[PDB]
């Protein structure tokens, strides 16, 4: 037969393979998803262990051999770089109507008619979703955001600690407003540092009106408080200046050695009074300073930070106001350091933590920023209260950029399951069956919600559908469209007056995402593997 | 361009540039100097005797985009100069999509090449 | 860096390999600690830095070649040969090909002066070798006196333009030349 | 053949892990059990590198402890975080955190849901905050009694104890000594600036806190004068012989009067740089470096007692108590660098050593205690003991609020959210009562520790601690008796109890919300 030397697996074999697969990573996934599904606790060969919630730290950290859950675990990873926020509801939506239409498929229908209707049906979900179902975040002022942060931690270790957190986090999103095009808002996130701590309660995590770089005074003689801060970013090592790679010098007389020696510090020295001279209080430099310089520094009465980070440097420079130097050298051939290229900060402090010291930049006069400072039990309930954290920033940033809101707890996906099901009555032909199991895929999100609660799904699905079919069919009951499943009760609730939002933003994308790795995942026909 | 053996930028050479307010762009490959002359109508540079405002492209706009957080990409847009060359850039999912996407994309252009070479 | 105590510092040389056990220094930080030892063997350590200058200073003896020469045909017999007893050579054949020429011509002249000990030549192959292939554009065929003891012809031997400064000091002196102050094989990546 | 994850991928589910994972807490929570109270037990534990650590606080026990177990893992990181933060408090708040987690257990079984559990828990954390600041009383600062009293409450569960009367003074110095004003505001405590050296065999009462800095190095050269009376120190950082520089040099001699000139020259520079450090005159010079031949010679001409290599901790520290500062290039050495207010130097010799004392110095900023003992074990725990002393010494200056010991505050706060939660309803008023008579273990594991029946003492402690103000009553562990605590005066800082019961509480929520494990992979 075929000489390939390698394993083919063809026909309804495969595909109940990679069917599988993409059913084993949503399984994995699922057990972590809504405000009531738990979290999972990964450790590693060598032992660390990392507490973790959300599904692309689960799917990066864990490895796959196989294609058809390598592409579910790429989906999750680019719905957090896109979005940030739904990454186990993708993949949840995305293998589970990978299933069904496998499914589907087993009836001998082509999967060329199945990927149709999985195209037509993404369309016309996004274009329900687009039409009768967003609500405009413009009358609702200061609580949209609050209830998007809040929805966004509830599922996390922060979940109802919310009242503290969604508050500072919309306030940290609000300390980076930006204009780029003289008209259109920027919200830079990422700009605002988190940092780590393991002292006090969760109560104690500090939202600092400023930069706050986690470094040390270069030298401990130095002064650790500066009451009016003159900060000069540098990005060049302050040491003895070594000649170069290709200048070397050559001596023949003695009598001119040891001068030379003194300018090989002179130099350097200069330039510190040079940055001195005009009253500069606070030096943040990239490089390395060296101990003279460091004594330079203490005797000026100023405060000296080596080895500052780039992104950190970047930002203290864009917030204080202050014009970051690659080196001294102006338009003409002399070096010159200008007042006019200080920033201003009105305090700098070396601040205490639980064991260490850490530096506060404290209102920087230039534009306003800010940074936040978590404080847990140990480290690893710090940094998955940092995955949170970095997931409400991305949810508040994509409401306050897209205004624009969605009813959350499964009243999109039920609303748009029960039009789908009235959908593909339009065309009439046999891919309309397509559009109809898209329609009941539509219905995983619910289900597994009230699954994770060990509530009864089957008589809170049927009752979302029974209000969604009420709100269709009767013009006067719109209202009941934003309905979704509460868990306190077990009841469906109106989900748009009780305050559950997500940005349209994530429930759009994650539809396109899904449809587009079912389709590439579904067109596999045979799989040739070859041997190492 | 790319010069391996010779930092073809230094510290003092772009904090000069970023002085004058001007946009500098580094690393580019010896085999591309061929389409981005034919692209945007400049003319090599070798010496800086040379270096005149005569064989100097112009475009209407030059603009650093970014992907939605996907990457980053350089568009120079509104050549003075059209020359014969287009680009394509594609978007996707996962990196196997985006692949087939081209060659369906290099398929069809091959069969409009093969119209264009006998026509029948 | 350095704000660190003696507890931290001894658990530091505890954790970094086992201990520096007082006898492996070179003629630097055993000159500056230079108060940790104890006083009780001052014989032996004044022995162990007496042999240790006599290696230093004929270390030194031996290191006088400092950077490549580069050499022609007519006395190729002379420094291929005739280099000198328990000395070998490098023999780089280049030419003005811009990648694989330019990177090796460039690293050679760091090691040969971070390695003022081993001889560096280099020739052009159109008048070394009569009529050389000139496909394999690298060329560096070690001579240990007379004698072959390595060969890198290909490109693809040396992996191509992505060659680092220092992996070619390990490339070199896997075939049994001067001893390497780096580790791993593939210098990382 | 065919797979999905990893071959050597393992994954657990269900309340199996669940169970597993609280009694991963529990054991964590039973090696220690016995270590708490006056009447607490040492343990020895055996260093895979030899050594022997024989100690009673529970950090100590379980930073020697390596489990393969996260869940025994994360229980670790809580009591270095509880070591860490203030100090003291680490075997309170293992065992809260266990009995809070054994609790909980109870209500996972009855097919609760985990997240109930939790915002009981964090209504019971908050409520209990609340009425722990309740009932705290102000310290007297300026009262060193009552801080000598604070010191003992804080030291009378440790093997030092019996020279408390002792070791409680040197803590006070000490903390007294490094208390700084920074510039302007910013008043610091730091024990960078307050080293404890061991010095193994003589006495242990000898052990004493020195007005100054001691330091284990020895005078350069044996004519130097070994006793200073009133020195004027400078601190160097840089080297004082001749080195090479950075850049490559080469020089090269054609004539015949150049290396010996090159010679001089060095000679020159050495006698120059020496010349602008006695020129100022000094006394006593500290450097981190070496010191030229040459150079000791030319500063000892003029009569400077010359130290050696010094580690930049022990610099910084006698730059903070002598006043002086740290200048790397000598010719910019100032007056107000020189080090005056040093009342003497002396370099002892103890046993077969050098040491060498800068002791006597005016208002230091910085000290170093001599403590002297019988073992190298037993200046550790002693040390160890002393740190904790320190740290709760640093917590009382820092928070002027005091609550008292012996489990009384333990009660009194569990009897007070008892009391509010008697009148809520819901479904979340049952695990609020567990939290209530889980904060409840301490005075029991002290009425075990010191041999008595817990049932009956214990029954009535909670009876009698119902009315009539008594939130200040207590168990006496060392009589196993019910006492109020204002008598038997133990009284520990809010701050250690309010962190104590925040970890505990927040380790409880870390190890209650978790119920799957994924155990096996590559890092990335
Ligand atoms: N308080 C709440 N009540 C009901 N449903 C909620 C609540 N908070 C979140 N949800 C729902 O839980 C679903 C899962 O969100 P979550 O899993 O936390 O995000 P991710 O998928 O990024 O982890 C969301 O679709 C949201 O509608
Ligand atoms: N004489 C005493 N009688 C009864 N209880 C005491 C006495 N001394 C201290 N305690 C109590 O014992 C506890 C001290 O235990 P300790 O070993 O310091 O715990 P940890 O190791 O967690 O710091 C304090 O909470 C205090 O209330
Ligand atoms: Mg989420
Ligand atoms: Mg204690």
């Amino acid at each position: 037969p075929l000489s390939v030397f390698g394993d083919r697996s063809t026909g309804e074999t495969i595909r109940s393979q990679n069917v599988m697969a993409a059913a084993s990573i949503a399984n994995i996934v699922k057990s972590s998803l809504g405000p009531v599904g738990l979290d999972k606790m990964l450790v590693d060969d060598i032992g660390d262990v990392t507490i973790t919630n959300d599904g692309a730290t689960i799917l990066k950290l864990l490895e796959v051999e196989h294609p058809a859950a390598k592409v579910l675990c790429e989906l999750a990873d680019l719905q957090d770089k896109e979005v940030g926020d739904g990454t186990t509801s993708v993949v949840i939506i995305a293998a589970e109507l990978l299933k069904n239409a496998d499914e589907l498929v087993k009836q001998k229908i082509h999967p060329t008619s199945v990927i149709s209707g999985y195209r037509l049906a993404c369309k016309e979900a996004v274009r329900y979703i687009n039409e009768n179902l967003i609500v405009n975040t413009d009358e609702l002022g200061r609580d949209c955001l609050i209830n998007a942060a809040k929805t966004s931690m509830s599922s996390k270790i922060i979940g109802i600690n919310g009242d503290f957190f969604a508050n500072m986090v919309v306030d940290a999103v609000l300390a980076i407003k930006y204009t780029d095009i003289r008209g259109q808002p920027r919200y830079p996130v990422n700009s605002v540092n988190i940092l780590k701590a393991h002292g006090r309660s969760q109560m104690e995590s500090m939202l600092i009106s400023g930069y706050a770089l986690n470094c040390v005074v270069g030298s401990q003689g130095m002064p650790k408080r500066i009451v009016n801060a003159k900060i000069a970013c540098l990005d060049f090592s302050l040491q003895k200046t070594k000649m170069k790679l290709g200048v070397q010098v050559v001596i023949t007389d003695p009598e001119k050695l040891d001068q030379i020696r003194q300018r090989e510090s002179d130099i350097t020295k200069e330039r510190i009074q040079k940055i001195l001279a005009t009253g500069a209080n606070v030096i943040l430099t990239t490089g390395g300073i060296d101990d003279m310089c460091l004594k330079y520094f203490v005797e000026a009465g100023a405060m000296a930070v080596r080895r500052v980070l780039k992104r950190d440097l970047k930002r203290i420079a864009k917030a204080s106001g202050a014009t970051i130097l690659s080196t001294l050298a102006n338009l003409e051939g002399e070096e010159t350091f200008e007042a006019a290229m200080l920033g201003q900060a009105e305090e700098v402090v070396q601040e205490r933590i639980c064991d260490d010291e850490l530096i506060l930049i404290k209102n920087t006069k230039a534009r306003t920023s800010a940074s936040i400072i978590l404080r847990g039990a140990n480290d690893f309930m710090c940094d998955e209260m940092e995955r949170s954290l970095h997931d409400a920033l991305c949810v508040v940033k994509r409401v306050l950029e897209s205004k624009s809101v969605v009813p959350g707890g499964g009243a999109v996906e039920a609303a748009l399951s029960i039009y789908l099901e009235n959908y593909a009555t339009s065309m009439g032909s046999r891919e309309q069956l397509a559009i109809a199991e898209f329609a009941r895929s539509l219905l995983v999100i619910p289900n597994t919600l009230a699954v994770n609660a060990a509530q009864d799904s089957t008589d809170l699905v049927a009752k979302l559908r029974a209000f969604h079919n009420e709100a269709q069919v009767n013009p006067e009951r719109k209202n009941l469209k934003w309905i979704g499943l509460d868990l306190s009760n077990g009841k469906p609730r109106d989900n748009k007056q009780a305050g559950v939002f997500e940005p349209t933003i994530v429930k759009v994308k994650s539809l396109k995402f899904a449809t587009e790795a079912a389709i590439t995942i579904l067109r596999i026909d045979d799989l040739i593997k070859l041997h190492p | 361009q790319k010069s391996i053996l010779r930092d073809a930028l230094s510290d003092l050479a772009l904090h000069f540039l970023n002085k004058m307010k001007i946009m500098v762009i580094k690393d580019i490959e010896r085999e591309d100097i061929e389409f981005i002359c034919k692209t945007i109508g400049t003319k090599p540079v070798a010496h800086i005797d040379q270096f005149t405002a005569d064989m100097l492209g112009s475009a209407e706009l030059a603009e650093e985009v970014n992907l939605n957080g996907s990457g980053k990409l350089l568009k120079i847009t509104g050549c003075a100069s059209p020359g014969k060359t287009v680009t394509i850039v594609v978007r996707g999912s996962n990196k196997l999509v985006i692949e087939e996407a081209e060659r369906s994309i290099h398929d069809a252009l091959c069969v409009i090449r093969c119209l264009v070479k006998k026509r029948a | 860096k350095e704000l660190e105590e003696e507890a931290e510092e001894e658990q530091r040389i505890l954790q970094q390999s086992v201990v520096k056990t007082y006898e492996d220094m070179t003629l630097e930080e055993l000159e500056d600690h230079e108060d940790e030892f104890n006083e009780e063997d001052e014989r032996a350590i004044e022995m162990y830095r007496r042999r240790r200058l006599a290696e230093w200073k004929a270390t030194k003896l031996k290191n006088k070649f400092g950077e490549v020469l580069e050499i022609s045909g007519k006395d190729y017999v002379q420094e291929v040969t005739k280099a000198g007893e328990g000395l070998w050579v490098i023999l780089h054949l280049y030419k003005q090909g811009i990648p694989l020429c330019a990177l090796i011509n460039q690293h050679l002249s760091g090691l040969a002066r971070k390695f003022p000990d081993v001889k560096f030549i280099k020739a052009i192959s159109t008048t070394c070798i009569p009529n050389y292939p000139d496909r394999n554009l690298p060329t560096i065929f070690v001579y240990l006196e007379g004698d072959i003891k390595a060969q890198f012809i290909g490109p693809l031997v040396f992996g191509g333009m992505n060659l680092t400064r220092d992996e070619l000091e390990w490339k070199l002196s896997e075939s049994g030349a001067i001893m390497t102050d780096l580790e791993e094989n593939p210098k990382k990546p | 053949p065919v797979l999905v994850l990893s071959q050597n991928t393992k994954r657990e589910s269900g309340r199996k892990v669940q169970s597993g994972n609280i009694n991963a807490a529990k054991t964590i929570a039973d090696i220690i059990r016995t270590c708490l109270g006056p009447k607490s037990m040492m343990k020895m534990l055996l260093d895979p590198m030899g050594g022997i650590v024989m100690t009673n606080d529970g950090n100590a026990i379980l930073r020697e402890i390596q489990v393969q177990h996260p869940a025994a893992k994360s229980m670790i990181e809580i009591s270095r975080t509880q070591d860490e933060e203030v100090g003291d408090g680490t075997t309170s708040v293992i065992i809260l955190a266990g009995e809070m987690l054994s609790v909980a257990e109870h209500f996972l079984e009855q097919q609760m849901h985990p997240t109930v559990v939790i915002s009981a828990y964090r209504k019971a954390l908050d409520d209990m905050i609340s009425t722990l600041k309740k009932i705290s009383i102000p310290v007297d600062i300026s009262d060193s009694d009552m801080m000598l009293n604070i010191i003992n409450s804080s030291i009378t569960t440790k093997a030092i104890s019996r020279w408390s009367s002792l070791a409680c003074n040197i803590a006070l110095d000490a903390v007294k000594m490094v208390q700084f004003e920074e510039n302007g505001r910013k008043e610091i405590d730091i024990k960078k600036y307050a080293r404890v050296e061991k010095i193994p065999g003589g006495i242990i009462e000898d052990s004493c806190v020195l007005r100054g800095v001691m330091i284990n190095k020895d005078v350069t050269h044996p004519r130097m004068r070994r006793y200073i009376k009133n020195p004027r120190i400078v601190l160097l950082d840089s080297s004082l012989e001749y080195k090479k520089g950075e850049s490559q040099t080469d020089i090269e001699i054609t004539r015949e009067e150049d290396f010996t000139r090159i010679l001089q020259m060095e000679e020159e520079y050495i006698q120059q740089l020496c010349e602008d450090i006695i020129q100022l005159k000094p006394d006593v010079v500290i450097t981190e470096k070496g010191i030229s031949d040459l150079a000791q010679h030319y500063l000892m001409r003029a009569n400077i007692t010359a130290i050696r290599r010094v580690r930049k901790t022990d610099n910084n520290r006698i730059a903070r108590a002598c006043g002086a500062r740290i200048v790397s290039r000598p010719e910019e050495l100032r007056e107000d660098d020189v080090g005056t207010g040093a009342g003497l130097l002396e370099i002892k010799k103890i046993g077969d050593e050098y040491f060498t004392f800068i002791t006597d110095c005016k208002d230091p900023k910085a000290c170093t205690i001599l403590l002297r003992g019988a073992s190298k074990e037993i200046l550790s725990e002693v040390e160890r003991n002393l740190q904790d002393a320190m740290q709760v010494c640093r917590n009382v200056l820092l928070d002027p609020q005091l609550v008292p010991g012996g489990g009384a505050s333990e009660m009194a706060v569990a009897h007070a959210l008892t009391e509010k939660s008697k009148a809520m309803t819901g479904v979340e008023q049952w695990p609020y009562r567990a939290v209530a008579q889980a904060l409840e273990v301490i005075p029991r594991t002290l009425i075990q520790n010191c041999g008595a029946s817990t049932i009956r003492l214990l029954t009535s402690l909670r009876a009698k601690h119902t009315q009539e103000n008594c939130e200040t009553w207590g168990v006496n562990g060392e009589t196993g008796t019910l006492v109020d605590m204002k008598e038997l005066g133990i009284w520990e800082p809010l701050a250690v109890k309010l962190q104590t019961y925040k970890t505990a509480v927040e380790t409880a929520v870390l190890l209650l919300r978790i119920d799957d494990i994924v155990s096996g992979h590559k890092k990335k």
